RNA sequence: AUAACAGUUUUAUUAACCUCUGGUUUACCUGUUGUUUAUGUGCCUUAGGGAUGUUACCGUCACUUGAGUAAAUACAAUAGCAUAAGCAUGGCAGGAAAGCUAAGUUAGUCAAAAAUAA
RNA sequence: GACAUGAGUAACAAAAAAGAGUUUAAGGUACCUAAAAGGUAUCUUAGAGUCUCGCCUAAAGCUUAUGGCUACGUCAAGUAACGGCCUCUAAGUUUAUAAUCUGAAGAUUAUGACGAUGAGAAAACUUUGGUACCAACAUUUAAAAGUGAAAAUUGUGCAGGAAGGAUAAACCGUACCUAGAAUCUGAAACAAGUAAGCUAGUAGAGAAUACGAAGGCGUGAAUGAGAUAACAAUCAUAAAGGAACUCGGCAAACUAUACCGUAACUUAGGGAUAAGGAGAGCAUGGAAUAUUGUUGUACGACUGUUUAAUUAAAACAAAGCACUUUGCAAAAAGACGAUAAGUCUAAGUAUUGAGUGUGAUUUCAUGUAACGAUACAACAGCUGUCUCUAUGAUUGACUCAGUGAAAUUGGAA
RNA sequence: UCUUACUAUAGUCAGGACUAUAAAGGUCCGAACGGGUUAUCGUUGCAAAGAUAUCCGAAGAACUAUGGUAAGCGAGUGAA
């Protein structure tokens, strides 16, 4: 009868809501990825990007508003303002992304997803787009434009840039990882 | 607040090395205290005969260890002394059928008790950091972090290696502000002779090695009169 | 209840517009080729590059 | 009074708190034995 | 209805009330022994 | 907006005090400003009205806001009102307050006429 | 004939709508009480001494404090202070846009015809 | 007895609460690899732990009882730091003996035995009756100070406060569980119930209220993830009005320190905290204290008791008062005894006991002070009771995954 | 072993206020504890008598623990 919601109160209360948001955001910059559900990757990214963005002020207020988000400041704040600040320095937002994956509890069947950080050690698109390349390379197939534009994607606000990206896709030949991939040509004639 | 320690390396005050962690041995990290650089620091302000030895006493099932300057230890003792390790495993009340006399210090000075009360502090002192502060068990020897709760409590319990080792540290002059130096300054400095009586020959192997100014004698005073024999390895 | 439901009109309610939907949604992965759902991310590839970038880094 | 009268405050074994002041013997490595 | 009848029971109540001898050592008592002793009870008493 | 069992403020030198609202009259909107109502005195004041005499009144001040047609909004801090006969006449003849501004489109000259301050 | 200015109903009901007037505001800003946690900082004196704090002992039937007796120390210190968060109805208090909303605004009834009754 | 229907529906909602990593064992899959193996990843079952968040906290913590369909390596001469057994006895029990009464069964009295919820030498080594007593209350006392016990000292009030004995180490208990997270009682894994000690600190008069150190927990998938309609429950706020609601102010809201001054009435104690004057920014700020107030009637003096689990009251009781009865010389009257001996009355004696009605006092049924979760009326305030509802919050309702009822049903297009 | 009365042996009642007392009161406010006034929910309930709030007593005719006695032709106990 009244206004619509506002955002996904996710069956909580009002003070759990916005712990359950601060620990998963914690836990973003602790660890630089989280594999969680998928509306609760979707309303920590939105408190990630905007945390991320007090990163990038040079104002106190930014820094006390920083220390206001995350439950252990003394050991995460230094990180904050410190690697993650420079890396995503020239960024114009989006400094997250969220990637929809099969579910994480299998008893409720809940649709999850991975939130993680753009340009990290453990950026799973830029890896994803690492083993496509790997595999093309080492069974002389063409790239799809989407590999190509999914390759961009991963190195071009990325500090190494093309360099890092080459060094991923030797160390997964050089590691037989491709092993036992389907060739692109024969998808047509698989049914199982 | 508390402040762990962590697993490092670090350099030992005492002759020996107490723990293969140790760096160095014999390190000045203070200057000398007022009664260490004391040929015969006194019985000032305590009753006569206090702090001439020290007893220790422990579960002979468990292994829980309790230090006592008098020669039977109480219910304060109990409660002092041991910290809470898990619900059922510290006991209510001191069960004469279980707890026994693990060893016993008396040092040559037979009225210099102000030795005593500070070799006392220094094994209290170490005791809680036993029970406390065990990064040095957490991830080597016993891994009581890859335990649950419940065996993690009772190897906390089980302090009589610990002490045993604490014994051979304390009376190797380990520890800052111990007695057991002694300066003359007029600089060498040597330690005290003392004397650890065992009612069990074989549970003096718990140090790796014992300090050259510890003699080591079977049998306490007064549990022969109980009709307890002593544990000799020679038999 | 005023009446026991006949074998008809409960196999109306349980099976009429109640069949089970077929999943159509899926689409092959670009790195190994497996079969996963559309717009997600394969589950055998995923723990694999997860458990690379642990190891080696 | 400026004294703490919960002397024991943050202070567990089985979660290894730590030891809630300085003590003479911090400063050194914890002897350890020969297991039984 | 039914009470909660039994909360505060003891077991030293139900030996000086249905015990062996509380019957044995009564006229009332034999007779309760020798009924369930001629029906094949095992539990003659408690 | 004045209901039944609501008390008014009486600002005309009629002697009375405090009266209470017992008939919206001519309506089933509650009185405004400018509005008749029938009311039943409380109090009096230290051809007077006599305590529990039946009235009719016009409300002059009324504490919830009105909005004029030009977007201004007036609001005063009490509930007041001026004592009148069936007919229309002031019971009154002096006026000791101020009155809104819509008994102007109303047409109470009677009231205005008894030189009565306005907002 | 122009130009400028001013004046041109009420009640009820139905629906829509938030420009206005208010109400609401549970992840907004500000202020603030009690208490806890983390981080930083933190007394005097000439690295030493002292104040506060710490551990052990002494002591009591037992517990706490003080003295006394030894030692360590802001290096991992006391009280205090700074920042931040938690809990106490969203802790409370003052405001608050959007959305929803009436008591608010606007509109129909309040344009019109045919065939009929007495 | 089996199998249907409701129905794959209700339910798995104590207003604590979860989040992201890590790891062990056994087993299922996919790839690697085709020498089996091993390796990488993943899932199932059964566990464990780390970091963060929150909940209880004079507990939902710890130590122990009653108890136990939880499990069997739980270890003592005694004290410090232990109970039972054992000794002694109370209320009582007695198919013990003696006497006595008695249709049988049995009952009475005395003695004996038995009977804890009580009393029991020593130990940090040990083996008469106030010259009183160990009920309640209060006071004092292990000398640096404070606090809590223990025991004793002194005292106070009346309601006048046990019994008896003394004074070289056997046998039995010892595990776990204490009810918010797997154990007791409630038919059960039940939002109920159950004994004792301890139960950080801050702040307080406090065991109130608030926070919470340690600890435990945030259930055995007996669930989890979404979404945030109607409606329901539990709540928050609210323009103007302020009982217009309604059988009825039901419910909800208001009500707010060692201070100056306090009425009629009164059993002279009270009424009485009467009333009336007052304690940097919007606020000296949260929680609890904290509740409508005042006045006047009816009934009952008062505090109490009552239909466990629909009636808490005006009913019962009550102190006070009145009346009848009881002289104790063998049985005082009264009550009890298939029916007696005999027992209570009572180790009492007309100011005793029993029975009956009344229900303090005042006036002799009736009028006041005081008191009431009694019934009723008025007055003031207060508020969503209402004009007239709106919005916000949580939990259900709704959808997905897991588990899976019931009343009901002659047969049904 | 529920419950009513009695009985023996024991335990418990934070703090504050008033009153003639240090202690003499079926005194006062209010926790524990004991009650169950009003409303709401619940009614195949969490519960075959519960939850929430509110309310009453809380040094007494009080409450609680472990035993004991008294019940079924007559009627045990009963502030009824
Ligand atoms: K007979
Ligand atoms: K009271
Ligand atoms: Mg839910
Ligand atoms: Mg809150
Ligand atoms: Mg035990
Ligand atoms: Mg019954
Ligand atoms: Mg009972
Ligand atoms: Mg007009
Ligand atoms: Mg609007
Ligand atoms: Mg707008
Ligand atoms: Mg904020
Ligand atoms: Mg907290
Ligand atoms: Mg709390
Ligand atoms: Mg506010
Ligand atoms: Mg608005
Ligand atoms: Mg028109
Ligand atoms: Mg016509
Ligand atoms: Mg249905
Ligand atoms: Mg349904
Ligand atoms: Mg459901
Ligand atoms: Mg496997
Ligand atoms: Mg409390
Ligand atoms: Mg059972
Ligand atoms: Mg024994
Ligand atoms: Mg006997
Ligand atoms: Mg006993
Ligand atoms: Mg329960
Ligand atoms: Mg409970
Ligand atoms: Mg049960
Ligand atoms: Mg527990
Ligand atoms: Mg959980
Ligand atoms: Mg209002
Ligand atoms: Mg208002
Ligand atoms: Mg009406
Ligand atoms: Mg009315
Ligand atoms: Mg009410
Ligand atoms: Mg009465
Ligand atoms: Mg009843
Ligand atoms: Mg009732
Ligand atoms: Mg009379
Ligand atoms: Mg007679
Ligand atoms: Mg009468
Ligand atoms: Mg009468
Ligand atoms: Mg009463
Ligand atoms: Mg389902
Ligand atoms: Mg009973
Ligand atoms: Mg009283
Ligand atoms: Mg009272
Ligand atoms: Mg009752
Ligand atoms: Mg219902
Ligand atoms: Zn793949």
């Amino acid at each position: 009868a009244g206004a619509h919601v506002k955002y996904r109160h996710l069956s909580r209360s009002s003070a759990h809501r916005q712990a359950l948001l601060r620990n998963l955001v914690t836990s973003l910059i602790k660890n630089e990825t989280i594999h969680t559900t998928y509306p609760k990757a979707k309303e920590a990214q939105r408190l990630a990007e905007k945390l991320i963005t007090l990163s990038k002020r040079d104002t106190e207020t930014a820094r006390r508003s920083a220390q206001g988000i995350l439950y252990t400041p003394d050991q995460l704040l230094p990180k904050l303002f410190g690697e993650i600040r420079e890396r995503y320095a020239n960024r114009p937002g989006g400094y997250t992304r969220v990637l929809r994956t099969e579910p994480k509890d299998q008893y409720s069947q809940a649709p999850s997803a991975i939130l993680e950080l753009v340009d990290g050690p453990k950026d799973m698109r830029f890896a994803m787009t690492a083993a496509t390349v790997a595999r093309d390379r080492e069974q002389k197939t063409e790239s799809t434009d989407l590999t190509k534009k999914n390759m961009d994607k991963v190195t071009r606000f990325r500090k190494d840039g093309m360099r890092a990206f080459e060094d991923m896709v030797a160390s997964l030949r050089d590691m037989k990882f491709t092993a036992g991939a389907i060739n692109p040509k024969e998808w047509k004639k698989l049914d199982r | 607040s508390t402040h762990p320690t962590t697993a490092i390396p670090k350099p030992t005050t005492a002759v020996l090395k107490t723990s293969p962690l140790a760096e160095e041995t014999a390190v000045e990290l203070k200057s000398p205290s007022r009664l260490q650089l004391k040929s015969e620091p006194g019985n000032k302000g305590n009753p006569k005969g206090h702090g001439d030895r020290i007893w220790a006493f422990h579960h002979i099932e468990q292994g829980q260890v309790i230090y006592s300057t008098k020669p039977v230890i109480s219910h304060q003792h109990l409660i002092r002394q041991q910290p809470f390790t898990g619900k059922n495993l510290v006991p209510r009340k001191i069960r004469k059928d279980y707890w026994r006399p693990l060893a016993m210090i008396e040092l040559a000075g037979k009225d210099q008790g102000a030795v005593g009360r500070s070799v006392y502090q220094k094994l209290r002192e170490f005791k809680k950091r036993h029970e406390l502060d065990w990064a040095n068990e957490a991830e080597e020897g016993r891994k009581l972090m890859h335990k649950s709760k419940r065996e993690r409590g009772q190897e906390l319990n089980d302090q009589k290696p610990n002490s045993v080792a604490d014994m051979a540290a304390v009376l190797a002059g380990a520890g800052k502000g111990n007695l057991m130096w002694q300066v003359s300054r007029l600089v060498k400095r040597q330690l005290r002779r003392a004397t650890v009586y065992w009612t069990n020959e074989q549970d003096k192997f718990h140090a790796r090695e014992w300090s050259d100014n510890v003699s080591h004698e079977v049998g306490i005073p007064g549990e022969a009169e109980k009709k307890r024999m002593p544990i000799r390895m020679s038999s | 209840p005023k009446k026991k439901t006949s074998h008809m009109k409960k196999r109306h309610r349980q099976m009429a517009g109640k069949a089970l939907k077929d999943v159509t949604h899926l689409n092959r992965c670009p790195a190994c080729g497996n079969l996963k759902r559309m717009h997600h991310l394969c589950s055998t590839c995923l723990g694999k590059l997860k458990g690379f970038m642990d190891r080696n880094g | 009074v400026t004294r703490d009268n919960s002397k024991q405050r943050g202070e567990s074994a089985l979660r290894k708190s730590g030891t809630r002041w300085k003590l003479s013997v911090s400063d050194e490595p914890l002897p350890e034995p020969v297991p039984r | 209805g039914p009470r909660p009848t039994m909360s505060g029971a003891t077991r030293l109540v139900q030996k000086r009330r249905h015990g062996f001898l509380s019957r044995v050592k009564t006229k009332n008592g034999q007779k309760t022994l020798k009924r369930r002793l001629a029906k094949g009870r095992l539990r003659l008493s408690a | 907006m004045i209901q039944l069992k609501t008390m008014l403020n009486c600002i005309d030198n009629s002697g009375a005090a405090l009266v209470e609202c017992a008939m919206v009259v001519g309506q089933k909107r509650h009185a405004s400003i400018g509005d008749r109502i029938v009311v039943v005195v409380q109090k009096q004041r230290g051809t007077k009205v006599k305590r529990g005499d039946i009235r009719h009144a016009v409300v002059v001040r009324t504490k919830q806001k009105v909005q004029r047609r030009d977007g201004s909004v007036v609001r005063f801090d009490d509930n007041a009102c001026v004592l009148i006969n069936k007919a229309g006449d002031p019971i009154g003849s002096r006026i000791n307050g101020v009155v809104g501004q819509e008994l102007r489109k109303k047409k109470w000259s009677k009231i205005l006429s008894m030189a009565p301050m306005q907002a």
